[PDB]
């Protein structure tokens, strides 16, 4: 899964903190890779 | 129609089975539905030879989920043949500041009158001829549904007020038992105004009936869990 | 025809809520066409020992995906016996008159008339001789399709004016309850201007009565797709 | 003659987008019945009524090479004509014309000259319309003649259609829910082309309204067979 034509700057700071990453993650998004889910989180009436 | 049947108070245990033990059995109901549920004391008032079942039920409702409404219902007062006009915005406290799309569900429109929703939160209530009573409309500012209740005068000298029915509510009179059966039927209304995953708590007390005339009563609970899709 | 049979809203549930429901049935309709539903009610109302249905059920239709149509539609007027002339081009707000080609699809040609369609966006309506009331047809524009209504009044004064029928619609009364076997029929008609891909959401609330003449209320939805070619 | 039997509308060959198949030939003419038993019994009614209404659109066409033309001559005189002003004949190319003698005339005889003439003379004691296929080249067209009855004229009638559906030939049978009707291919049909016929077809309840049904064939018209 790691993206090969990327070539990003490094850095410290990464960017979304683990807290925002959890949060990302439960609820949805693919933030990087990491967690290929699709944000779904929800169905018909019931959540899980 | 829900059918239960009652525990026989015999020592017997029971709800045991699966972890979560919720005693008080589960009722799914649907905002705007009005069902039926009938319960079998055939098990615990066969084995106490007597005279069956009376017409002593009580009951009880206490919502433990109320998820307080978003609006506020309202009531209006009118005179008979002269057109009745409101307001709908100063019903709906808003925090932060949106529009606000109105609408008259014609599933739950008026029952002697006809309703005109003008153009910005006003409307125009034209009741029926020779009527005289009270009549009901719901309104859904926002997705948010309340009711308005309009009162109707013989336009003599005036009209008492309705109680404001509530969310989860049970017929004054359309309670009934079969002494032969050992049954009681009851009805059980849902407002249109009930919140999907609300969950309110009904407690029934039934009384028997020996031979000589005295009394043996007994307690239940009933877990209603307004959910959308009944 | 469709035929559904409605939940009982007792205890356990039916049709897949395995995983749960899409929480409506489905209904595959094409442009045109006119179908019959019936929904047989045997299920929650038999249950019920009373005097099954009444002649008191509503309907609301809602569009969750509409697509709103490109070419507009527009009415007319004349009278009896005289020959109406109209334009086609004002009805398609376009950004290019590309190659505009105003077609009269026969299939759902005037009722009561003939149409002489012209060489650049007009036409000739000849109402039928000895007639008087409401005409329509339907043009494609590009592809796009709407209607045009030229109501005829008998040279009085005119008709008020007709409702502009919508996409999807249920007619007025064609609608009947059987109490003997608890089944409600009703017609849905939809319009060749509805856009394949669209969808629609009806609800249905159907009351029933028990042997006294309370009521029981059941609510029901049901998610109209437009798909051409079915 | 073709059997074809309805879909009964409760969402339960798609194809490419719906529509039906039927293969023709050019020349033939053929009979096809659909069964609305399947959609129109459930709706305990009246059975159909006798308003179908039909509609012919091509998908593939491939433009006709040769034209067509008219003729208003009179009773009982002979009529002359050319066949060369006809066919464009773009790149330089033999102009051998032909008359098939499947599809002569029905109330007179030709007399092929011998470049593009023709000589029709119509049956003594006969006044209406009559139509023959030539073929200049391989390419089919038609020539339509009208004679006249000698004291004006006669109307102009539509050059027939690669495939239609004949006028006043449809039925309807309410006590078995089916629908009779005629598909005639011109023998100007070109090989490979594919047209596509609708039908609306309206049942009726009990109480005099309507149920309306429409569906689709997609006819190919495919040579030797």
């Amino acid at each position: 899964g790691l993206l090969s034509c990327i070539n990003m700057p490094e850095s410290c700071t990464p960017g979304w903190t683990f807290g925002e990453v959890t949060q990302l993650q439960a609820n949805g998004f693919v933030v990087s890779i990491y967690n290929d889910v699709t944000n779904y989180l929800r169905d018909e009436k019931n959540r899980p | 129609m829900y059918f239960f049947s009652v525990d026989p108070r015999n020592g017997a245990s029971k709800s045991g089975d699966v972890c979560g033990s919720c005693c008080c059995e589960s009722i799914s109901a649907r905002p705007g539905e009005v069902n039926g549920v009938m319960v079998s004391y055939a098990a615990w008032s066969a084995p106490l030879r007597g005279h069956g079942l009376t017409n002593k039920t009580t009951f009880e409702i206490d919502g433990v989920s109320v998820t307080p409404p978003k609006v506020s219902n309202a009531f209006g007062r009118t005179k008979v043949g002269v057109v009745f006009e409101g307001t709908l915005s100063d019903l709906f406290p808003n925090p932060e500041g949106e529009q606000v799309e109105y609408e008259i569900s014609e599933l739950n429109g008026p029952s002697n009158g006809v309703v005109e929703l003008g153009a910005n939160g006003a409307f125009t209530y034209t009741p029926g001829a020779l009527f005289t009573g009270v009549d009901r409309f719901w309104f859904s500012i926002n997705g948010n549904i309340g009711e308005y209740v309009i009162s109707v005068d013989p336009t003599t000298s005036e009209l008492p007020q309705p109680p404001f029915t509530t969310p989860v509510y049970v017929p004054a009179a359309r309670r009934s038992v079969d002494p032969r059966t050992h049954v009681l039927k009851f009805v059980l209304g849902v407002s249109p105004a009930a919140i999907p995953g609300d969950v309110y708590r009904l407690t029934v007390r039934q009384v028997a009936i020996d031979c000589d005339g005295n009394e043996f009563v007994h307690i239940s609970c009933y877990d209603i869990s307004i959910g959308s899709c009944g």
